[PDB]
């Protein structure tokens, strides 16, 4: 009949029942005494709440970084959505400084000096310095001697993205290396081909470890923009900013065109592929889980969240075979999270607190309520500890006689329980 | 009932179609 | 692979009731420190408790790391055994104590449950469908079995996978759902439509029967160190290879083991834990050794031996002298395992089994003859004379390895008092302590 | 079935409502002085209105300072933020070790913060881009917008996204018939996955098939967050979230520990200050531990004696097991606890006294029940003897040999022949030593 | 206000000196030293005439007698936008910086440029927002009817209004800020619709505000340095910045003077427990100190006849006598027992800790015989016993409960001294055996 | 040691065939790819894949050159143009290979000597990552 069964405590319900234990202390002993004999009761209320669930106490949203963004947000055909996140933190730039030391103006040299130390005084020109061009381009084997001044007068970022170069001369002092060899051969290679798998460890690691389908472990606590720098009174700032932040080249480099927007340039347009944007140089993440921060509320999660709804949930796996009837008692609040448990993935047939008669005359509905004659009920199980007995006996009135007092360890529940 | 298959949209992209007998490559 | 050192012992050699046979699994003698080495194993299979420092103390050629090694190979397989030595924790872009935490998190493994679907079977046809630059890739995989035939959709991954170890029609496939492996069992139509373009030249299959999807339950363990790498930037599964894994944060670890506890609660992973073995443990600073002490008191904290061979020695990064070379705080978190020296039978035993290991006969006055050597010397001076005797005998067209082997392999090769003496005896002709040699005969 | 540690047995200081200590309760044993005075800096940190208070465990080894510094931990509960360190582990090869301390200043003090955050979400039905009319400028993109329809249950709704927004959707790989989460604040497309009203048995890709999200499409949600100030700190000085260039750049970059200037520092903490002027934000000041402290060079001591003045400092616990020491670093200052006085004096020295035998006794019990062991009265009176004779963590140290010989020989209890064959199977230092100095060959 | 909880010199607001810069006995949280916080405030007012440049002053005294509370109150009653460099001797020895380049870094950013500007600022209460779409959407028309408390205008946008707009979404009811030049629009907040809150603003639309910027010199050569963006103003990963565009800015910075567009604002470098650096930044900060543009700069220390760091020989306060020729020293003396009985009196009514008159008493009594560092930390802990009995006040036996239980350097030392053989020694020796 | 069956030589046509009814909304479907390489004292037409095409775009072969393709990857190599081909007498920065001697098929093994370290360098780099 009576059949008080136990549970552990899982990690979010120990740190919720260690953190209201250490924000409200005042003598816990005299609180578990206080929930043995029945402010003051609001507590034991709260401590029954984190005791039954974890989400019974604040719901569980997503896990995300902290936006540390000033953005526009709606105070309360399409609505547009635009990119509008900065950073909270301003840098105060005068205009004197950005007009007088950054921009060029009549009264300043820095594009007089610009041109001199990056032009005229650059030894890989081959107006001043051919003799050093020639001997770089047999060394290197470049087809063109102008290489070496457009690569040392171009941003390293910008030199990677446009490193499309395809012929070579065979007569220079510039060698294969073996390892390159290597790389060149199982560039585009099958599998179990000796010189391809003997180069590939990398990816038969990815593969045996299951590294495909490993959940993510960690996300950052808080998430920025870069300082937005103000000048106040300028367009020209607005405009460099605008430019190095979102660059085209860079911007369209980590990320892609779309399909359909590349038929359209390549037939209905006539440009050429080789004319595209290079795309396509994000790098790929390790998984679909690893592609973002954000993360999203498991409802397998929500199951295991709370030892009481994990032991319940495999009961009624267990005990699927046999009608019976659930008993939740006094504790409010915990109704709708029974509903959204039970309709999301485990689809069994319920009914709210008539309904009695319903229950007596259908055997295929499964789950009771009725928060505090049923004869047609088999197996009861209830979800409080041992109280005052006389609206147990109440509720074991409506009434096979097997009874599951889910029991707690660890906690007030169990304390209460004992005595 | 059966629920119905994702909606597959393949415009303005090449096709790979290898089959039992030939192997075809749709280009533009 | 090689004949090393220690490929002799494949055990610990041990009963049931945790007491060592004699002479079992390459390891001879040494009973006290084999039957604590058998708790310490026993120990680490239970996995209840954590943390704990053992020390194994002894003189030189004695068995420690080969009672490292019994351990390592008593030890079984998905258990972590992080052998290091002492010298590896000074590094240019690690500090001392983020490299002793990495040596700490490769010790603990992580057992991980997967689900899996197996999909084997004849392909029927493939559509790839890609973009103009080729970036964007899906399509559809039409795949047969004797039985039933469906039609699945494709990712960027597995047409990737695909083509490479290029897969036509007709060809006997397995699809692993949970890992994204493509494996060509191989092909089953043989077309007479033969194309030029290919060398391949695969076997005949059998048509796969039964059902198309097959589901399994895989089971894994990756190191907890793997996890912090992997969480710790974008490239980390790089990272895990190329060893630039730059000073990961405490804020990793803290969410890793958040994390790692909440898949042992769901059921989805198990933690086992593993022993890090500290090869020349006296090397270590000071510093390393608070961070020893500070960090044996984590939940996530492995079984660690360390094997010494120095008595009471200078404390690298202080200014005084401690027993073992370690400081009394270390030493009183540590169990010491002491390991004591052989008699003429151990040491008789070992360089027989040594022998026997390399493939190498000996008579049994040459058998005397190293014993001898090996007391008067060194063990391991006739254990390296055992093959340099064996190359001899070899070079002298005969099988076994005789008494005058070893002795002119004990002419030819010198051991360290012998090279003493020599170097004594002719003190101006080697460069001293002051920089001063006498090259001129006259 | 539990895996136990060395403070496992730990739960707490244990004190009454008047801060005065019982002998035996909360996993502690002796030590009742110590525990008051670690009760009242419990309950200074608790009072959250002091900055820069330091007190110093004093003590030899084996005395219970790390067992202080937890069950002070423990006490505080996990929303305050403990920060245990060695004093080792401020040596970095990335960054100066002021820098290093100033970081672990910053993570142990908490803030918990209400954030808003307005969420695009639904499953994707329509996403159609409009194609810039001259591609090739250089200085637009390849499109102009992007029509996406999101449809969550009972609400659909359709968005026009700029280019950057489409980029932060495309690198997720979004297509038709996705439920995804698109978050305003700073431009992160979460992908949820394939929406189950669609057929979802054939699919190769092991994807996760999610209902239709309620409510509307455009929800205000609220979300508590605990952060640090060293986590405001490390996302200013290496920003990563935003859809520009530079912070997806910065994403893929090798990280790399910078000396953060005190311009971001206070740049953060007038941001803290106006998010709890507004009611938004609680700041919760915590513990940083520093376990042995005689680690630390005189260059990090005279950065404390700065840091220590802040008016942001956190409570700073120190232990050390010297005595009249010389300070690391120096040649000649002999000082307490390996402590120069100039710190000395912005300290306050708890003092931890050694245990008796009948505390060490009951200390073996309380382990030995906390590791699920069943020890005979003679047998727990023999390891008494041991641990005053040898160490108290050689008799605690070696419980697990005893009940790995007693689970050998079929038996649940430990009995003194399994007490002695652990003793004579490992060995503590003294006897070590003694078998060091009685040694030829360098033992 | 910013992040502030109470710290060890929060009572100090400054100097406390008259017009004659005479100290007053107890004014502005500063008791005792007055010819050290005479010398202070001669020195204060070096800084605020502005004419002299790269003066070193040494702070020296012994422990606890407020070299640091003196350079505190010199920063406090400094005021604002006048920069104050407070750093430790350890802060230069640096993985990624030289500490000459350290040293330097530190130097310029103690001395200010002050320019003044104008701006054309819309500052409204929105009343509505109007905009009408096209056929397709080439172009978009709308207007917008803003108000303040005086005025109420309409407003015909162009393109880049209506997408700098649309883009930080304005409804009706938003107080918001408009610059014209720079397209940025700033929500405010909502105003007083009952339907943040902030009133509807002044009149006087499209008004001149003057925006005072101090930006010191460091940072100008970080943005000078065409290889260093502002970012490294926060990262801090500048990397030694080369000598040659300190020259450029110095260069323009004077003729920026010169021609009156801006100003110079020396400030103060505070350099607390100068004893720490070696040999070598003791002759950059020797040569350093000549320059034109170069701060006061204050030192703390209080070693006496100590071995200089990266030396063999010991100097007086650990400075060698070439630095100690180009300063002028301020000496701080020892506390009696009616300053140490003000100076707790003081800290104990910042902490809102109400102790009794012999409570009083004894924490000076133990502040004289021990330190007044000692006593000042005991008192916040008396008060946590205090509360703990629930009591409000702290009495004689709360005092002598935070005593008992918290140790000073003195009973700390005997206790060690008495029981050697429990700790771990310069040899590493420790007895952890309780018995035999 | 390895077997590495090759095709190559100068190459003589290109011819893309295009298959029967073929399919809809594409340009130039290709059914297969006929390639007719030429070397000392042999001649082979080759029928390939359709999927070697775009590769025939991405090396940029053309009629004239001196290609090289192996039988289990199928992808091409141009080493250059013939030295018979050399159209453009006044200006050409092309390398010019002689025409490769031996049949066009040859099937041969060969020997690679490495080391582990090797190994261990060409396995610790991303092997064509293709990011930035
Ligand atoms: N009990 C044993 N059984 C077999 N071989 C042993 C045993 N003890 C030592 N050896 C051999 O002696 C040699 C030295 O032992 P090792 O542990 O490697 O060095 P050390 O004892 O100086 O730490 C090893 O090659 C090992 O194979
Ligand atoms: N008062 C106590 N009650 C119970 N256990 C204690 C007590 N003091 C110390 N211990 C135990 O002794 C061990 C040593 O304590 P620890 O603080 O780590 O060393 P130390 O005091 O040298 O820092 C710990 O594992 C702890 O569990
Ligand atoms: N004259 C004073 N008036 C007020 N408070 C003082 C005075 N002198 C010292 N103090 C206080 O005493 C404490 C210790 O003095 P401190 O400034 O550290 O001296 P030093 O820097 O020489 O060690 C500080 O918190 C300071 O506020």
């Amino acid at each position: 009949i009576e059949i008080d069964v136990l549970c552990d405590l899982t990690q979010r319900q120990a740190k919720l029942y260690q953190v209201l234990k250490s924000q409200i202390s005042t003598n816990y002993d005299a609180i578990e005494n206080a929930a043995t004999n029945d402010n003051l009761i609001n507590a034991v209320m709260q401590f029954r709440k984190v005791c039954n669930h974890p989400d019974l106490f604040e719901r569980a949203d997503v896990d995300s970084p902290f936006s540390f963004t000033t953005f526009g947000k709606t105070t309360s055909k399409f609505t547009d959505l635009i990119y509008s996140s900065r950073n909270p933190i301003k840098y105060s730039l005068p205009r004197l400084i950005y007009e007088d030391l950054i921009l060029p103006n009549y009264n300043n040299d820095v594009d007089i000096a610009n041109k001199l130390k990056n032009v005229k005084f650059n030894i890989f020109n081959p107006s001043t310095n051919y003799e050093l061009c020639l001997f770089l381009s047999k060394l290197t084997g470049e087809p063109s001697l102008n290489e070496f001044f457009r690569v040392s007068t171009t941003p390293l970022l910008k030199r990677v993205i446009e490193r499309t170069n395809g012929p070579k001369n065979t007569d220079s002092l510039s060698f294969k290396t073996i390892t390159q060899e290597l790389l060149e051969v199982t560039r585009n290679a099958p599998s179990e081909g000796v010189m391809a798998s003997l180069l590939n460890v990398e990816k038969h690691a990815y593969e045996r470890e299951y590294l495909n389908c490993i959940q993510r472990g960690y996300h950052p606590n808080v998430s920025a923009p870069p300082v937005t720098i103000e000048v106040l009174g300028s367009s020209h700032v607005t405009n460099s900013i605008n430019n190095e932040l979102f660059d085209p080249l860079i911007s369209q480099a980590l990320s892609d065109i779309p399909a359909i927007t590349q038929y359209n340039m390549h037939v209905k347009k006539g440009i050429p592929v080789e004319d595209f944007p290079k795309t396509g140089l994000f790098p790929e993440p390790l998984n679909k889980n690893f592609s973002s921060n954000i993360s999203m509320p498991s409802m397998d999660r929500f199951i295991t969240e709370s030892a009481k709804l994990r032991k319940l949930d495999e009961l009624l796996v267990k005990l699927k075979s046999e009608g019976h009837r659930v008993l939740i008692y006094f504790q409010m609040t915990k109704m709708m999270d029974l509903m959204e448990e039970y309709l999301t993935y485990r689809q069994y047939n319920h009914i709210r607190l008539d309904l009695v008669h319903d229950w007596q005359t259908n055997p295929e509905i499964f789950v009771f309520l009725l928060s505090t004659n049923l004869t047609a009920a088999d197996t009861v199980i209830f979800y409080d500890s041992d109280w005052n007995p006389t609206i147990d006996s109440q509720a074991m009135d409506r009434a096979q006689v097997t009874v599951y007092r889910l029991l707690v360890r660890g906690t007030i529940e169990e304390r209460m329980r004992d005595r | 009932f059966v629920k119905p298959r994702r909606p597959y949209n393949s415009e303005g992209m090449t096709r790979i179609l290898r089959r039992y007998e030939e192997d075809l490559f749709c280009t533009f | 692979s090689l004949i090393a050192a220690h490929s002799h012992i494949t055990g610990l050699g041990l009963d049931e009731n945790l007491q060592p046979r004699p002479t079992s699994e390459g390891m001879v003698g040494q009973l006290q420190a084999r039957r604590a080495a058998g708790v310490i194993l026993k120990m680490v299979q239970n996995g209840t408790i954590a943390g704990r420092a053992v020390l194994v103390a002894g003189p030189p050629s004695t068995g420690k790391t080969a009672l490292a090694m019994g351990v390592s190979q008593s030890l079984g397989k998905d258990v972590p055994f992080t052998a290091i030595a002492g010298s590896e924790i000074f590094s240019l872009e690690l500090s001392k104590t983020e490299a002793l935490t990495q040596a700490f998190r490769k010790s603990i493994g992580i057992k991980i449950k997967e689900e899996t679907e197996l999909i084997e079977g004849e392909v029927v046809e493939i559509q790839i469908d890609r973009s103009i630059t080729g970036g964007h890739k899906q399509g559809k995989l039409t795949i047969k079995t004797t039985d039933m035939e469906t039609i699945y959709e494709l990712g960027n991954k597995m047409i990737d996978g695909l083509t490479k170890e290029k897969v036509l029609a007709g060809d006997v496939i397995s699809i692993d759902k949970a890992s994204g492996k493509i494996t060509k069992l191989g092909r089953s139509f043989a077309r007479s439509r033969d194309y030029d373009a290919m060398g391949a030249d695969t076997r005949f299959v059998q048509c796969p029967e039964g059902e198309l999807q097959k589901r399994k339950t895989v089971v894994h363990t990756v190191s907890l160190h793997e996890i912090d790498v992997i969480n710790s930037r974008t490239q980390g599964f790089l990272a895990l290879f190329t060893g630039d894994t730059g000073e990961i944060r405490s804020e990793v670890r803290d969410q890793i083991n958040t994390k790692v506890a909440e898949w042992k609660e769901e059921g989805k992973a198990e933690i086992v834990p593993g022993v890090l073995f500290i090869d020349e443990v006296h090397m270590l600073d000071i510093e390393c050794f608070s961070f020893i002490n500070r960090a044996l008191e984590d939940e996530f904290a492995p079984i660690v031996m360390m094997a010494t061979n120095r008595g009471v020695s200078k404390t690298r990064g202080t200014n005084y002298k401690s027993p073992h070379g370690l400081p009394l705080d270390l030493l009183d978190r540590s169990i010491i395992i002491t390991t004591k020296s052989y008699n003429e039978q151990e040491i008789k035993t070992i360089l027989s089994i040594r022998a026997q290991e390399e493939e190498v006969e000996l008579s049994s006055d040459a058998l005397d003859l190293l014993t001898k050597t090996g007391v008067e010397t060194s063990l391991r001076y006739s254990s390296n004379l055992i093959s340099v005797a064996q190359q001899i005998a070899m070079k002298r067209k005969n099988n076994t390895v005789e008494v005058e082997d070893v002795k002119r392999a004990y002419l030819l090769f010198l051991d360290s008092a012998r090279s003493v003496k020599y170097v004594q005896e002719n003190e101006s002709q080697y460069i001293d302590d002051q920089g001063n040699v006498q090259i001129s005969i006259a | 079935v539990t895996r136990t540690a060395a403070h496992t047995h730990i739960k707490g200081l244990g004190l009454d409502e008047s801060g005065v200590a019982k002998r035996v309760e909360g996993g502690f044993v002796g030590q009742i002085e110590a525990r008051e005075a670690c009760g009242v800096i419990v309950d200074l940190i608790k009072a959250k209105k002091m900055s820069g208070r330091a007190i110093l465990l004093a003590g030899g080894p084996s005395t219970g300072k790390t067992a202080l510094a937890l069950a002070i931990s423990q006490e505080l509960g996990p929303k305050v933020p403990f920060c245990p360190l060695v004093g080792s582990e401020l040596y970095s090869v990335e960054v100066k070790k002021t820098e290093t301390l100033m970081e672990n200043f910053r993570r142990a003090i908490g803030l918990r913060i209400k954030e808003t955050k307005e969420v695009y979400e639904g499953e994707v039905t329509e996403l159609t881009p409009e194609d810039a009319e001259n591609p090739l400028g250089g200085y637009g993109k390849t499109i102009s917008h992007v029509i996406v329809g999101l449809k969550s249950a009972k609400g659909t709704k359709t968005l026009r996204l700029d280019p950057t927004i489409y980029e932060s959707i495309q690198r997720e790989k979004v297509s038709i018939g996705d439920v995804i989460y698109i978050e305003a604040n700073t431009g992160a497309v979460k992908r949820v996955g394939r929406s189950d009203a669609y057929a979802t048995e054939f699919d190769l890709e092991t994807e996760e098939y999610v209902p239709l999200p309620k409510g509307e499409v455009h929800k205000k949600k609220e979300i508590v967050q605990d952060v640090t100030l060293h986590d405001l700190d490390v996302a200013n000085a290496r920003p990563q979230g935003g859809q520009d260039v530079i912070s997806m750049m910065g994403q893929l970059l090798k990280p790399k520990k910078t000396e953060i200037t005190e311009k971001l520092r206070q740049e953060v903490n007038k941001v803290v200050a106006k998010y709890i002027d507004q009611g938004v934000a609680e700041l919760i000041p915590g513990v940083l531990f520093i376990d042995e402290v005689n680690m630390l060079d005189i260059e990090i001591f005279t950065y404390l004696n700065k840091a220590l003045e802040s008016n942001i400092a956190p409570v700073v616990v120190l232990a050390s097991n010297r005595g009249m020491t010389t300070v690391r670093g120096t040649e000649d200052v002999i000082s307490p606890h390996g402590v120069p006085p100039d710190l000395i004096d912005r300290l306050l020295i708890v003092r931890t006294l050694p245990y008796d035998k009948d505390e060490i006794r009951t200390i073996i019990e309380r382990r030995a029940t906390v590791e699920r062991l069943q020890v005979e009265s003679s047998a727990l009176d023999l390891l008494a003897t041991m641990g005053t004779e040898t160490s108290l963590r050689y008799a605690l140290q070696l419980l697990a040999p005893c009940g790995i010989l007693a689970q050998t020989s079929n038996r649940k209890e430990i009995v003194v022949n399994d007490v002695n064959e652990a003793k004579l199977l490992f060995l503590d230092a003294k006897r070590s030593t003694k078998i060091l100095e009685t040694s030829a060959n360098y033992l």
